[PDB]
């Protein structure tokens, strides 16, 4: 369903557009006044289309069948075309300020704003429903605004990651029961290698910039690093790779991954096991927003700290979870710092515990007295 | 209190004691003058056994507290006074008289232009994003004295750097703060005025809130901005009403325009307000008198941008609402002047009228 | 309750009573061997007057039994002690304490 | 094993480093309970041994030394350092015998003097393990001497042959030898702890040359740079506090002496005023002027173009110009620490580039400190008030409170907590000096911490606090006129954040009785103060029906709450503050559901019907509940209080022969507004009487039970001030029902039986408040 939503939007990754001409050769020529073009939602992979179920819906691939989803670019509301060229072609629209409106070939339908009077508009955000229209709102204009390259390469690279992690959910859940016992686990082969290769390409993506850089472009790359965190999450990556991981942690270990899914492809649960979690990691190290998300799935983490799988990138998460947010230190409670403490004595001396211990007391320069006394009271007096 | 009150001899000890030291203070502390901006920045530039000066890295700390990301910028008194600093090591008839005096104010702003001010100014001003706070009273002096006479290496250094950076957030400061800068606001003349009359200066009472505080702010802002173009640096003001390289563009000339049109509308209504009137009150009369200063501040802040024959800023006025607001000045104006025709003690103020107009 | 093991003999004669200020250096530890608190460390002999319940009622009974220079070692069992609570992040809950205490002098 | 084998066993080394570390976390921001557990179980000789332990490896020597402070001293070091920016000099004998230059005129070594700026002291408590089972727990205690001179000592061990450019460091490095002792004798030094000769000592081993191959001379990393900048920072301070208390030495001297020709020339006058009639008797006066101007007069000759405004003898005169030269000489205006720190800094900055940006800030600090020293005196100055010697210990008491209010900012706020700043503002109200000396609490930034605080629970849970704070910010506004404007910058926030005291009351206090404050009011902020009326004008509170309630579309309750405060904010001093009056009928008018559910416009009902509601669905208990309140007085309080609030808003009778249309266009506002007759409706509207006789019960009706007579009594106001009575016809009819039953009712209530209720007193206050006024009024 597609809105005129603001405020926010104005900087997300789905508010993504990708026009396309209906010509496979100089498709980059200069836009021209109603080309038969063809607009493609980089983030979902959807087309703008006009189909009868709702008049206006982003159509998947495969029914943009140039009539639903072929459009052109008209200055003015006027009764009228001109045939593409094999040129770079002269310019006619320009970024920022010309503006133009969007016209419909199949049946003249002009895109104005719907405008209703539901709750939805008071309750929630203003986001008028867009709807196609004969004639609509005599001001229904737009101004073309281009994106920066890191944008653009960071929505193509949503689209893909996202289709594939939701492949690889699939096949888990595909074969959620089934024991396979001897022969095959089921019809679809896990795209494991595909995943691993992802996986480790996208936590090249999120590396934090060298210390020893200058000060004057390590803070430019923070932020960029920071604003293409900030477009993953509002995509749902961070979500992606939660439900991967709760999809693999309920196998106990490698042998039971098999047991369900074959040896070949258990080969490699621990190795894509480890790269979800320094994945998720990265997209939350620093960026306070992410880190502030686990708020509520803070005992998710905890309940996790005691898998010998993946140990460390569980507590480096947490660590991380911890330093970049205060208000998961006041939801912190009894059992949390009982478990991080029980990680000591399973898993030996470690000093990053230690240092995580001393991150769940003091935030920002403020003392959390509850956590303090927790601690003291749970971990020095036994002396062990 | 006209009945009686007490002689400092009837005060014990402890009360005589603070108010002598909040007297003398401002009679005596205060009164006192202190050079020592010049040695400070003496000294801090030798650098005597590659490695920047110490001038240098102080100047290179401070844009670093800018470029650093922070939402809103903190009070850093160390900056706030180093600031002020090298403004003063910037500020202090024959032609060669005129012309030595030319070459000290030249390597006096040139020894901060090579260290970085220049860059320093400029990121502050972006850091301070639009918010009226003393960073900006102090960052907009400093940049005034690196300016002051037009060192056209200094314009080249802040072009340079505001373009090849592309910011795209220094002009939108700028439009913030001269959007928020005031205007004489009749209203509150009327309203405190009135309540002076009353006049509850009772038992230690304080007659004094003067309508329109930050006239300095405005008149310095805008003198920052003259002082961007003097000179006539044609690129300057080409880059001005359009940045051409950032991801969006800002006419700051037409936002002048607007303060200016602003203002117009504040002294047309004081017209009519004071029009019955005949004498108006001290208070009033430099009401009226600052007034006019910000008036001469901005008027020569847009004959600069156009001084030069910039003719794209030419037509941008040629299309702006510049016309009314004098339009508005032509009935503004004769009329006040044969009214203060009519005030002899009123000459002075005429005079600022007519320099004015 | 208390015991007194005399690891060296005082004097007999004398004993703390009510209303009387009685010193010690009190080297503490837990029933496993670890240590707590230590006078002797801290330099500084221990002041107490038996009869307003300064410290636990263990304590007090057993530098009651006490003479003066008189070396012993009391076990303050749990409940004589500080008990099922214990000095948080000292005492673990429900320990039976033993005190290396000195009765130095009597004023 | 031994601890300094672990210098090569490291992974046990970073183990117990970060051991340490965990300990001064928990320990962390003042929690004291928990630095007694680590007393036991790291103990007072541990500590010690550890630091004079040249053995052990830096990562272990840093942390038992930073161990130490946190178990011990920096809680203590951080409430002096709070209080160490304030210059409270009490008026002592000891304190006048205090010369900027030590007699003998070259500069007495900085830190080395009687100081009388009364700073409190810091209290500690023994660390014992075997006592008794909050109240504040106390930091463990340390020998405090002991520790002073093996801090001393070890310093003294780490300095010199610290330069005999020995490879063996103590520690692994240069850094790790120095930093931890720096930091122990900086924080000691801060804390008040080291004399006057230990003080020597450490000046003459930062440099001895000009203090009498030092410290400074010698090779040096970053770090330890920083830790001189501390020292050489607090010595700076030390130097500023001696120049304010020479100043306030010098005020107390030259205002003994100033009082004495003031008493001396009026005792000439006396006795020879006349003679001289109207050519001395425009000198008499500024014995009439006010004692601030006529100080200022008095101290208005050092420009000798102003000379004639000070009377005094040359004299005396010249002991302020010596004085201030001496002052001068003291500031400035090597040899001498400005001058050390100055080339210190400088060499440090040009030979070579500082990546340590704490650092760079620290040098530029203390190199403008050296340059400036009059104008940091000119900026500690504001804080500096002389209090008499008598109220001293009530200074501790009321610093000691301030000091445990600013050292729960740091925690995050428990019950505990909440209970120590509930104790600590009650003991800040009783000290009589928060009376007697307003400006110096304003000077404190008392206003301001408090602030902070109640800042940081409403941004509810804990909502004793907001009462506790509100209560003590409405003292603050009570108690003179310069609070009441300080705290009138916060309105803004102390209103758009709005149970018995609430923030709303701070803002009210804030304009009670003050024309400049109340016409200062900027527009928006009525706005706002109409806001959350407009927010309240249609809804019912879900925090109120959490138990059986009517349920009723529209809340009065948080209504009446606003409207009282805009009753303050528009009459003011016995009238009419008319400046502020369109705004408000205006902005009423502009949300006109805020004059109530009836009242409107489309859909509007009867006023009579308005309260009839309430005189039947109120005093029936059928529809409340099955106690906190009960309806329809609250709701006769809503309809009081707009009414109220309308004619407080009107114009005066002068004003209305001014031909204001805007105040008679505000008439007519008011006019069309209600009817002018339905007052005698309301007027008339009769309430209970009580107990009288009745078996001598108490049938008398609970006030919160029964009808507003205050809501009539502010119908009379708005009558007698817009509609206003103008023939015999209306008095008489307002007497026959209105006024006239009602006072039978009130003399009947008159018999020594039935006075004494609270409902004969509240009819008395309304009769003689606007109904007597106004027979008055009308009587010719």
């Amino acid at each position: 369903l597609v809105y005129y939503e603001g405020g926010a939007v104005c900087t997300h990754a789905r508010s993504l557009w990708r026009l396309e001409p209906l010509r496979i050769s100089w498709s980059g020529s200069h836009l021209r006044w109603g080309q038969p073009l063809r607009i493609r939602h980089v983030t979902t992979g959807r087309y703008l289309a006009l189909t009868e179920d709702q008049g206006l819906v982003v159509v998947d691939a495969c029914k943009a069948h140039t009539k639903a989803t072929s459009f052109c670019f008209r200055v003015s509301k006027e009764k009228l075309p001109k045939r593409d060229v094999e040129g770079m072609g002269p310019p006619e629209i320009k970024y920022g300020e010309s503006l133009c409106f969007v016209q419909h070939v199949a049946s003249g339908l002009w895109l104005t704003y719907a405008a209703p009077d539901p709750k939805a508009l008071r309750l929630g955000v203003l986001k008028k429903k867009a709807i196609l229209h004969q004639e609509g709102h005599m001001d229904d204009a737009l101004f073309l605004t281009r994106c920066q390259q890191e944008e653009s390469q960071a929505a193509r690279m949503i689209h893909s990651t996202a289709g594939l992690y939701n492949q690889f959910i699939k096949g888990l859940d595909s074969f959620s029961g089934k024991p396979r016992g001897s022969g095959p686990p089921a019809g679809p082969a896990l795209p494991i290698e595909a995943v691993i290769l992802s996986l480790q390409d996208l936590i090249g993506y999120f590396e934090p910039p060298s210390e020893e850089l200058q000060h004057e472009e390590k803070q430019s790359k923070l932020r960029s690093l920071r604003n293409r965190q900030s477009l993953f999450q509002e995509e749902g990556m961070l979500s992606l790779v939660l439900n991967c991981i709760d999809r693999l942690n309920v196998y106990t270990t490698a042998a039971h991954f098999a047991e369900y899914a074959g040896e070949e492809a258990a080969e490699s649960w621990k190795e894509i096991v480890n790269l979800l979690y320094e994945l998720l990691a990265s997209l939350i190290r620093g960026n306070r927003a992410n880190c502030a998300l686990f708020s509520t799935n803070l005992d998710w983490v905890v309940s996790k700290l005691d898998r010998l799988e993946a140990s460390s990138g569980i507590l480096e998460v947490l660590y991380c979870v911890l330093i970049e947010s205060p208000e998961v230190l006041n939801i912190i409670q009894e059992n949390h710092i009982k478990s991080i403490i029980s990680l000591l004595d399973k898993h030996g001396r470690n000093h990053k515990v230690l240092d995580v211990l001393c991150s769940l007391c003091v935030c920002n320069g403020v003392a959390v007295r509850s956590n303090q006394d927790l601690i003291t009271e749970n971990l020095l007096p036994g002396r062990e | 209190a006209c009945f009686r009150m007490t002689p400092l001899y009837n005060l014990p000890t402890h009360r005589a004691c603070n108010m002598f030291l909040e007297s003398y203070k401002a009679a005596w502390i205060l009164t006192e003058d202190h050079s020592f901006e010049d040695r400070m920045i003496d000294d801090l530039s030798k650098a005597g056994e590659k490695k920047p000066d110490p001038l240098h890295q102080l100047v290179l700390h401070f844009s670093r507290t800018a470029l650093t990301e922070k939402s809103k910028l903190d009070e850093d008194y160390l900056y706030m006074a180093y600031a002020d600093i090298m403004a003063k090591s910037c500020h202090l008839v024959s032609f060669e008289e005129k012309e030595m005096e030319k070459q000290r104010l030249l390597y006096q702003q040139s020894r901060l232009h090579t260290r970085g001010a220049a860059e320093m100014v400029l990121q502050m001003i972006s850091a301070c994003k639009g918010e009226t706070g003393a960073m900006v009273s102090s960052t907009l002096k400093l940049g005034i004295s690196i300016l002051n006479g037009g060192n056209a290496e200094v314009q080249q250094k802040m072009l340079d750097y505001l373009k090849d950076k592309k910011e795209v957030g220094f002009f939108q400061s700028i439009q913030a703060l001269m959007q928020t800068c005031s205007v004489l606001d009749l209203n509150a003349f009327e309203r405190q005025n009135k309540a002076e009359g009353l006049g509850m200066v009772n038992e230690d009472g304080t007659v004094i809130e003067k309508v329109m505080a930050d006239d300095e702010f405005t008149q310095d802002l805008f003198r920052f901005l003259q002082l961007l173009c003097e000179g006539h640096n044609n690129d300057f003001q080409n880059y001005l009403r359009t940045q051409t390289g950032n991801t969006t563009t800002i006419n700051i000339i037409i936002c002048t325009v607007d303060y200016l049109l602003r203002l117009q509308e504040s002294i047309s209504d004081f017209y009519w307000y004071y029009s019955g009137k005949d004498v108006i009150e001290e208070q009033g009369k430099r009401n009226f008198s600052k007034a006019m200063s910000v008036a001469k501040q901005v008027f020569n802040s847009l004959t600069e941008y156009i001084q030069g024959p910039c003719t794209g800023n030419q037509q941008s006025l040629a299309h702006s609402r510049l016309w009314d607001a004098v339009v508005g000045f032509l009935h503004v104006f004769a009329h006040m002047m044969m009214k203060l025709a009519q005030d002899s003690s009123q000459i002075e103020l005429l005079k600022e009228l007519l320099d004015l107009q | 309750g208390v015991e007194i093991e005399t690891i060296s003999p005082g004097d007999g004669r004398t004993f703390p009573k009510k209303g009387q200020t009685c010193v010690v250096h009190y080297t503490g530890m837990l029933q496993n061997g670890k240590k707590f608190d230590s006078s002797r460390d801290r330099n500084k002999p221990f002041k107490f007057r038996i009869g307003k319940q300064e410290v636990i009622k263990g304590f007090e009974e057993g530098a009651a039994q006490m003479s003066l220079g008189q070396r012993a070692k009391l076990t303050c069992t749990p409940d004589v002690a500080y008990g099922a609570t214990g000095h948080p992040g000292v005492i673990p809950p429900n320990a039976t304490l033993i005190f290396d205490v000195e009765l130095l002098n009597l004023e | 094993m031994d601890i300094l084998e672990l210098s090569e066993r490291l992974d046990l080394q970073r183990f117990h480093s970060h051991t340490l570390r965990l300990y001064r976390a928990v320990c962390a921001l003042g929690n004291n309970r928990v630095a007694h557990a680590l007393c036991s179980h790291v103990d007072q000789a541990q500590l010690l041994h550890a630091l004079e332990d040249a053995h052990l490896p830096g990562p272990l020597r840093a942390g038992y030394y930073d161990l130490l402070i946190s178990i011990h001293l920096e809680s203590a070091c951080r409430s002096r350092r709070s209080m160490l920016s304030e210059y409270i000099v009490p008026l002592t004998p000891e304190t006048r015998a205090i010369t900027l230059f030590p007699p003998g005129r070259r500069h007495g070594l900085p830190g080395v003097g009687v100081t009388t700026s009364l700073r409190p002291p810091h209290h500690f408590s023994p660390p014992c393990f075997v006592a008794a089972l909050a109240p504040a727990r106390l930091s463990p205690a340390i020998p405090l001497e002991a520790l002073r001179d093996k801090a001393l000592r070890m310093l003294g061990e780490a300095v010199r042959d610290g330069g005999q450019h020995a490879r063996d460091p103590v520690g692994g490095s240069v850094e790790f030898q120095f930093v931890p002792v720096l930091k122990l004798v900086s924080t000691l030094l801060v804390m008040g702890i080291f004399g006057d000769e230990d003080v020597k000592q450490i000046l003459k081993m930062i440099e001895p040359e000009v203090f009498t191959e030092g410290l400074l001379q010698m090779k040096l990393p970053e770090s330890v740079k920083l830790q001189m900048c501390n020292l050489l920072e607090y010595f700076c301070d030390q130097e500023l506090q001696h120049r304010v208390e020479s100043l306030a030495a010098f005020a107390e001297r030259y205002v003994d002496k100033l009082q004495a020709n003031q008493r001396s020339r009026y005792a000439l006058l006396m006795r020879a005023f006349t003679m001289s009639a109207a050519e001395t008797a425009r000198r008499t006066r500024e014995f009439r002027s006010p004692p601030q101007e006529q100080i200022n007069m008095l101290l208005h000759f050092k420009d000798e173009a102003d000379e004639e405004d000070c009377p005094l003898p040359e004299d005396i005169r010249q002991d302020l110009q010596d004085f201030h030269q001496d002052l001068l000489a003291h500031c400035g205006i090597p040899q001498s620490l400005q001058e050390l720190v100055s080339h210190m800094v400088v060499r440090w900055a040009q030979e070579d580039y500082v990546q340590s940006p704490e650092l760079v800030r620290a040098m530029f600090s203390l190199l403008h400190r050296q340059y400036d020293g009059l104008g940091e005196l000119l900026r500690a100055l504001p804080r500096a008030y002389t209090i008499s010697p008598s109220s001293v210990e009530d200074t501790m008491s009321l610093l000691e409170c301030l000091g445990q209010i600013r050292s729960l900012l740091i925690v995050q706020m428990g019950p505990q907590e909440e209970n120590l700043m509930i104790q600590s503002i009650g003991n800040i109200m009783n000290n009589k000096v928060f009376y007697q000396h307003p400006n110096l609490m304003r000077a404190l930034g008392m206003h301001e911490t408090v602030m902070e605080v109640m800042v940081n629970v409403l941004g509810i849970r804990f909502p004793k606090m907001v009462t506790s704070c509100c209560r003590f910010l409405c003292y603050f506004c009570r108690i003179s006129r310069q609070n009441q404007r300080s705290m009138f910058d916060h309105l803004s926030y102390l209103l758009e954040n709005s149970q018995g005291s609430t923030p709303l009351d701070v803002a009210a206090a804030s304009v009670i009785d003050n024309n400049e404050l109340a016409l200062a009011l900027q527009e928006q902020d009525l706005e706002k103060v109409v806001s959350y009326l407009a927010g309240c004008g249609l809804q019912s509170c879900p925090m109120l029906l959490a138990k059986g309630y009517p349920d009723i579309g529209w809340n009065p309750c948080g209504g009446e709450r606003y409207l009282d405060f805009l009753r303050f904010a528009v009459f003011v001093n016995g009238e009419s503050v008319e400046e502020n009056a369109n705004v408000v009928v205006r902005l009423l008018i502009r949300k006109p559901e805020c004059f109530g559910p009836a009242l409107r416009g489309e859909g509007g009902s009867g006023l009579l019907a308005a309260i009839e509601e309430a005189i039947r669905i109120s005093e029936d208990p059928a529809r409340d509940g099955p106690n906190r309140v009960h309806l329809g007085h609250a709701i006769m309080s809503f309809y009081a209080a707009l009414i109220d609030l309308l004619g407080r808003c009107a114009p005066e009778m002068h004003l209305i022969q001014a031909g204001k249309g805007e105040a008679l266009r505000i008439r007519a506002i008011l006019r069309s507004l209600v009817p002018l007759d339905d007052l005698v409706g309301i007027i008339s509207l009769p309430l209970q009487i009580p107990t009288l006789g009745k078996d001598g019960a108490l049938v008398q009706p609970k006030m919160s039970a029964s009808f507003v007579p205050d809501h009539k009594a502010s119908m009379v106001l708005f009558l007698d001030r817009v509609y206003g009575i103008e023939n015999q016809d209306f008095l008489l009819h307002v007497l026959d029902v209105g006024f006239l039953p009602d006072m039978r009712a009130a003399a009947s209530l008159d018999t020594a039986t039935f006075s004494t209720t609270e409902m004969a007193l509240a009819l008395n206050r309304y009769l003689c408040l606007a109904v007597l006024p106004l027979i008055t009024k009308c009587a010719p």
